[PDB]
RNA sequence: CUUGAGUCUCGUAGAGGGGGGUAGAAUUCCAGGUGUAGCGGUGAAAUGCGUAGAGAUCUGGAGGAAUACCGGUGGCGAAGGCGGCCCCCUGGACGAAGACUGACGCUCAGGUGCGAAAGCGUGGGGAGCAAACAGGAUUAGAUACCCUGGUAGUCCACGCCGUAAACGAUGUCGACUUGGAGGUUGUGCCCUUGAGGCGUGGCUUCCGGAGCUAACGCGUUAAGUCGACCGCCUGGGGAGUAC
């Protein structure tokens, strides 16, 4: 119609621009695998512009030790 | 001027301090001018993986706007400190960090994940500070 | 580029009072900002050649305008060249 | 090999294990088995494989 | 791998293939040969190739149905 | 005069460049604990390492290169080229609207400038790999393949000849000429209500039509229709050599 504009969530798995980064640990872990590390684009579905922002702030994440950088020993 | 997202952590046993040093830098960052958008501290957490023989850390989220020099002065302090065990800073011209989009980081972080627990009030107790009532 | 709080200065003072952004005066003063600017980076950082073809497309089109410039107002082009401090 | 290895720690009194795999090699998960059938309890089978990250350079073996 | 968090007993039903993040397959590509820096060209950007043979299969239905194969 | 070309604010994507720091995994080496006879290697083997305690295994340190997964027909780049993360300096492109100058354009002999690579001088560095070199094997030889070692080198800093299958084997810029399917990035409109519908620019890739080409094949990113300017070719060998 006019004016009503994107009441709805559930399109590409990214609708909303992901607009916390690597803060929030819960949507992080999400991509993450069981020996600690990223996944592909194509199994998450992520549009590639959000995936390769998503994997500098997992990297990001590592370094400040939030997230397991390997599964080793853990 | 320029946003700075300063994240850092300090070793368990000095983290007992740590107030003081957030006062230390809050204060050099504000009497160059700057302004703090925001000083969360994340509390005392479980690393990831132990960091040169630690298994714990606390962790301080300080959001600083200033100019260059004031940021680099921050980092050379931090460089020969025992006291953190690792730092980071990042960004730089982003008037986004202004308008302070890691508010909501914070309640988000208070409402499920950050907790009532012994350890993120040991590294509180050092400044506690009685400097306000009328006379 | 140059800062944009300075760009606001280098227009008012090198255009006319009608702020103009395309005149040709305005342009070369610009390019000439830039290029010292520049020659300050390229002191600490000798070896950068791919910002170095920046700077020869910059001295390059400051030149060609500078030829128009030449062209068209002999008055305007000896006045500016002094003012900005080019050549010997 | 894991029978007879499994004779040699009879001196320790051992009755349960945990089991770490390491390597590329074939027998990989068939020592395991052994290790089962051998009366062990398993609690772990972790597999360790060392991976660099990119790191040194292999050599090029098989060449042309 | 068998997996070392699906629930700890040997059960012994689990296909290591069928039960593997990446090891093998891909993983030890990094031994016996230093796959020679772009070597790959030739190697790996035959994508083009494994997207042609999927693209292959997708006209193939098609043809078969007009054509009357069967 | 303003469509060309240039210019301003606001924004966006990216391994574009340079300088500094920093983190993990791993090969190695030294140190120490445990622990026993092979380990390593291949087609099989031997040289090697091992009963002076190896290999494996746990701890701690040292060092140097690379920087898993993410990574994709992806992306950026004048080209060669560039993939951890963090900051500092900085280049270029693209958009959306407004405005501004007014042909400032295109091409380029000579010319000056910019290198993958190995090579190269002087200084550092040396973990891995590795020409030369050695030893073992196969062979009728076997200066080779394969295996055990290993030097220069690769790595940094600065300087030198500028080579390449230096490519799209396709010179630049510009106009024009049916599409389809996909990547990717800005962006106008939608109960934005099906990882959906309509609109517009940028690059990018597989397919194919008219046409062209000897043919393969190209095909709106041309090898189609043409414009401008530059390079270059004139049978094979000899020769990209001699002087």
């Amino acid at each position: 119609a006019r004016y009503f504009r994107r009441r709805k969530f559930c399109r590409f798995t990214a609708e909303g621009v992901q607009e916390i980064d690597y803060k929030d640990i819960a949507t992080l872990k999400n991509y993450i695998t069981e020996s600690g590390k990223i996944v592909p684009s194509r199994i998450t579905g992520t549009r590639a512009k959000y995936q390769r922002q998503l994997a500098r702030a997992i990297k990001r994440a590592r370094y400040l030790s939030l997230l397991p950088y390997t599964d080793r020993h853990q | 001027m320029r946003h700075y997202e300063i994240v850092f952590m300090v070793h368990p046993d000095q983290s007992e301090q740590v107030p003081g040093m957030i006062e230390r830098y809050t204060a050099a960052i504000t009497g160059a001018e700057g302004k703090i958008h925001r000083l969360e501290d994340w509390g005392r957490r479980q690393l990831a993986y132990p960091i040169n023989k630690l298994h714990k850390a606390h962790y301080v989220l300080m959001n600083v706007e200033a100019p260059q020099e004031v940021i680099d002065e921050l980092e050379t302090t931090f460089r020969f400190n025992d006291a953190v065990i690792r730092s980071m800073v990042m960004r730089t011209k982003h008037a986004v960090t202004e308008a302070s989009p890691m508010v909501k980081a914070k309640d988000e972080r208070r409402e499920r994940r950050d907790d009532f627990a012994n350890e993120t009030a040991d590294d509180a107790e050092a400044g506690d500070s009685e400097e306000e009532e009328e006379e | 580029s140059l800062s944009t709080e300075a760009t606001a200065k280098i227009v008012s003072e090198f255009g006319r009072d009608a702020n103009d952004t395309g005149s040709t005066e305005v342009q070369v003063a610009l390019l000439t900002a830039q290029i010292n600017h520049l020659q300050g980076h390229f002191a600490e950082h000798k070896k950068d050649h791919h910002s170095r073809r920046g700077l020869l497309r910059m001295v390059s089109q400051r030149r060609k305008l500078l030829d128009y410039l030449k062209r068209k107002d002999v008055a305007r082009y000896t006045r500016l060249i002094e003012r900005l401090g080019l050549r010997r | 090999a894991a029978e007879r290895c499994a004779d040699a720690v009879k001196e320790y009194g051992i009755k349960n294990l945990e089991v770490m795999v390491k390597g590329p090699g074939p027998g990989r998960e068939s020592t395991i088995r052994a290790l089962n059938a051998a009366g062990f309890r398993i609690t772990n089978i972790t597999d360790v494989t060392p991976i660099p990250h990119n790191g040194c350079r292999p050599p090029k073996k098989r060449r042309v | 791998p068998v997996i070392k968090v699906r629930e700890n007993e040997p059960f012994d039903v689990a296909l290591r293939r069928f039960k593997r993040s990446c090891e093998k397959a891909g993983v030890l590509a990094e031994v016996r040969r230093r796959e020679f820096y772009e070597k790959p060209t030739t190697e790996r950007k035959r994508a083009k190739a494994s997207a042609v043979k999927r693209h292959a299969k997708k006209l193939a239905r098609e043809n078969a149905r007009r054509t009357r194969l069967y």
